[PDB]
RNA sequence: UCUACCCAUGUCCAGGGUGAAGUUCAGGUAACACUGAAUGGAGGCCCGAACCCACGCACGUUGAAAAGUGCGGGGAUGAGG
RNA sequence: AUGAGUAGCGAAAGAGGGGUGAGAAUCCCCUCCACCGAAUGCCUAAGGUUUCCUGAGGAAGGCUCGUCCGCUCAGGGUUAGUCGGGACCUAAGCCGAGGCCGAAAGGCGUAGGCGAUGGACAACAGGUUGAUAUUCCUGUACCACCUCCUCACCAUUUGAGCAAUGGGGGGACGCAGGAGGAUAGGGUAAGCGCGGUAUUGGAUAUCCGCGUCCAAGCAGUUAGGCUGGGAAAUAGGCAAAUCCGUUUCCCAAAGGCUGAGCUGUGAUGGCGAGCGCGAAGUUCCUGAUUCCACACUGCCAAGAAAAGCCUCUAGCGAGGUGAGAGGUGCCCGUACCGCAAACCGACACAGGUAGGCGAGGAGAGAAUCCUAAGGUGAUCGAGAGAACUCUCGUUAAGGAACUCGGCAAAAUGACCCCGUAACUUCGGGAGAAGGGGUGCUCUGUUAGGGUGCAAGCCCGAGAGAGCCGCAGUGAAUAGGCCCAGGCGACUGUUUAGCAAAAACACAGGUCUCUGCGAAGCCGUAAGGCGAAGUAUAGGGGCUGACGCCUGCCCGGU
RNA sequence: UGAUAUUGAAUGUUGGUUUGACCUUCUAACCCGCCGCCCUUAUCGGGCGGGGAGACAGUGUCAGGUGGGCAGUUUGA
């Protein structure tokens, strides 16, 4: 599962890691690689506009398919792989054609599993189906909004949704954040906890570590000044200072809701 | 110690240069100001 | 186009003296000019083969007279070098 | 073209030391745990040149210098230069 | 003008003899001496733009002089199919037909194209002038292309052959560690050759000095490295398929890709001590920071693209393929400086300036001291040797009484052996502290190791005897240590140019937001970062490792 | 946040005089950083076909609230 490494070093002290026993190569393949570059925050304009981004390793993205539109194609898996772009880990699968793709990594998964994503294949996992063929009481992911669009959803480590009823068109699911949304039924979802599943058990243990994440570090509003930040100022160390605190851009924080009121969506949405 | 002019006539031809001034609309109108005055040198 | 027009002068010094001893002789040519015309222009007008040619190009010089500093020409010399089995030139 | 940050691609870091994880052996245990050696070679690890930075002093303070020099100093395979 | 002929004349060893010249500390030559030597040496960028070389000159500049030059005048000097760059590739970024937005201007942006700091790519070894040279000359080669030609083969419609701007492969990749192999290089250890055997006491050999090589290409070979192969069938590889990919069968080492280097040639030449001529030109040892090579192993933070290349068919296809012979091969740059008096610093400025090579002894070492190769003696001097200032060295007895304060300085310092505490996150503390020993000779070419076929070269623990000194890491360099406390966990970052910190950051913790056209942010908007991510994620706030904990109040905002 | 224009077709409902308002529904408007094909070797857009949402949203005009995020200013003798 994981390491504890031993504390040689105040640095290396209270360090956790990955095992990688799931994992089964070091090497992904050249025909779905693709390349990046990174951004630093900035945007077309150059201006910066998301902080505490910037300097990492440099990685190469892995293309995957989170639409499943090959159907009644029995794939099998090949390997397992770790994929520096996301929480998860992928799975490198070959199908009777001779084409090859990734995926993602559900749990329990093993190499010589095979796969099938089409309407009338089986519900165990690494499959693919649309939320009508697909039972209640099941644990999801790759979950798709739109037809076609592929999945904009519960893709990372650990995570899982499960499935609660119908509505004809529409389907009621649960999501990891707690959340009931209806969603359009014909919309296809991949079948299975994700794999990682410990992800979130980590201590990075230093500084380094981060930034080699490609993290950058994170100043305090209470000590910058007040041109910069509404806390900055204030002689000596002080607190808040006003009715609530407060974003760099002049926007509480704490409990205030964000989201749209006037949004479409909430029509879909139950609960939270 | 170091100093602020390190020249390199790449950064100057593709800052300053005349290819970048004739870009820009105010680059061009740095070339009419430049040469009613009358400089010789109107440009890297 | 004309070889006349192609090249514009000599280069008397004792290295030209030197090397015309060798067989090869220098020329200075407009600075627009390649190896393969001069070639062609000496063949051409002195009826003479070539076994190679090696070409330059040189900046000018500034200057001074007075106040005044302007600067020399451009110049663009040629070195040519004849066969055995040639001719020579005056 | 300084400088702050970022992007892409390159490049530099004399030597020496410590000795982790893992593996094997032996003791040890029902099994383990645990213990001792060998291998192993990690580390924002150690000492210390290049390199980088500037704490302590002195000197200079119409200077060699519009921010330095000298003697020491800190980091020196990582948030590196 | 004064200040005042005052300050300063910009780190650093010079002296003498000759010469030149109207005129010499300052220019040239010689001899000695001294400095550098992981640099003050060789290459080479950017940049400078004639400063290069030669010959005249000394009005200015040179912090003096000047017969001199990075100054002034004249003249001259820079030679490329293979080097670097273009007629090749693309990243970041930039431009951007049409288009999307926008009071205008313009912004964004597709196709497409620019764009190296990377990729790919055919030539080296010797001379050469005052100045260029893997460019010229001499030798030997290679790459691409062309056919007036010669040869061999194949075929004209199943018609041999060619290779898509398409597909596929490959190019194509991190960081660390360490063994191996080889080589540059080094040693002079042998052996060889040349020269000398000297005058200060001594030495014919048991001596001294100097030198003891040769590519690219071609043929062969290899340390090794990788790679499992063969036969059929194919829901895919935007059209197709003998190529890819997938599956099933038969074999299990062979095969291929590579491969540093090595051997012969190249070499009936060149170089070469030394004197236009020219001897020996081998072996041994050591041995990389370099190559095999990111090859292997391990690790995680998971390590550019495209084109050259190969192949597939599609398509073109009536003359082609191969070899030889002959022939063609453009543009820019090429001088010179390049830790410097030519660059950036207003200066001939004690500063800064990327990268490659980088010797010997002692040495772990590019440290350090002294020296090679090679380069310098530094742009004012001589002369007295006082107060004072600076940089240094010694010091009686004392020993921090000085002092805000042990600031500064001194002291310690290397290697080996013994020994090493409270405490602890059990890893450390710890080089703790503290003690002790180091030199030379003989046993001894040692016990022993590496190499070697052996001889013969390298490394060299330990003890025994002994000898000297005040003193044995005899010089330079290389910790001062301990007790306790506060603050911050730590490594790091910061007020370039007063402040390095208890400040910032940090990993960790917590709260909150956000269901993906997220949220937030930039922008008038389009368009974007977020993210080619999806609540184990992203953003914001506060706190700051770790351990124990984080109590009462929701009245007010 | 609301009114109004884009922004129309219905079934009901309740009001006073047909009318407007309200709830449901539909689609053809509008929208899609959903799919397929062609323009076209194109992750732009733009045409077709579907699909999804839907008279909402978005945008324009008007109005109210919040608003040191920002600006101009005052803060006596």
């Amino acid at each position: 599962a994981i390491k504890k490494y031993k504390p040689t070093s105040n640095g290396r002290r209270g360090m956790t890691t990955s095992d990688f026993a799931e994992i089964t190569t070091d090497k992904p393949e050249k025909s779905l690689l693709a390349p990046l570059h990174k951004k630093g925050g900035r945007n077309n304009q150059g201006k910066l506009t998301v902080r505490h981004q910037g300097g990492g390793h440099k990685r190469q993205y892995r293309v995957i398919d989170f639409k499943r539109d090959k159907d009644g194609i029995p794939g099998r898996v090949a390997t397992v792989e770790y994929d520096p772009n996301r929480s998860a880990n992928i799975a490198l699968i070959n199908y009777a054609d001779g084409e090859k793709r990734y995926i993602l990594a559900p749990k329990g998964i093993q190499v010589g599993t095979e796969i099938m994503s089409g309407p009338e294949a089986d519900i165990k996992v690494g499959n693919a189906l649309p939320l009508i063929n697909i039972p209640v009481g099941t644990v999801v992911h790759n979950i798709e909004l739109k037809p076609g669009k592929g999945g904009q959803l519960v893709r990372s480590a650990g995570t899982s949704a499960q499935v609660l009823g119908k509505e004809g068109k529409y389907v009621l699911v649960r999501l990891n954040s707690g959340e009931v949304r209806m969603i359009l039924s014909a919309c296809r979802a991949s079948i299975g906890q994700v794999g990682n599943e410990q992800h979130e058990l980590i201590n990075i243990g230093k500084a380094g570590r981060s930034r080699w994440k490609g993290i950058r570090p994170t100043v305090r509003g209470s000590v910058m000044n007040p041109n910069d930040h509404p806390h900055g100022g204030g002689e000596g160390r002080a607190p808040i200072g006003r009715k609530s605190p407060m974003s760099p851009w002049g926007k509480p924080t704490l409990g205030f809701k964000t989201r749209k009121k006037k949004n479409k969506s909430d029509k879909f949405i139950v609960r939270r | 110690m170091k100093r602020t002019f390190q020249p390199n006539n790449r950064k100057r031809s593709k800052v300053h240069g005349f290819r970048s001034r004739m870009s820009s609309k105010n680059g061009r109108l740095v070339l009419a100001r430049r040469r009613r005055k009358g400089r010789k040198v109107l440009s890297a | 186009k004309d070889p006349r027009d192609v090249l514009k002068r000599p280069v008397i010094t004792e290295r030209s003296a030197d090397l015309m001893t060798e067989k090869k002789y220098t020329f200075e040519v407009d600075v627009r000019a390649n190896k393969t015309e001069v070639k062609d222009a000496v063949e051409s007008i002195f009826g003479v083969k070539v076994d190679k040619v090696n070409i330059m190009n040189y900046k000018g010089k500034s200057k001074r007279v007075g106040r005044y500093t302007g600067m020399t020409s451009r110049r663009r010399k040629a070195i040519v070098k004849l066969t055995a089995d040639s001719k020579e030139i005056e």
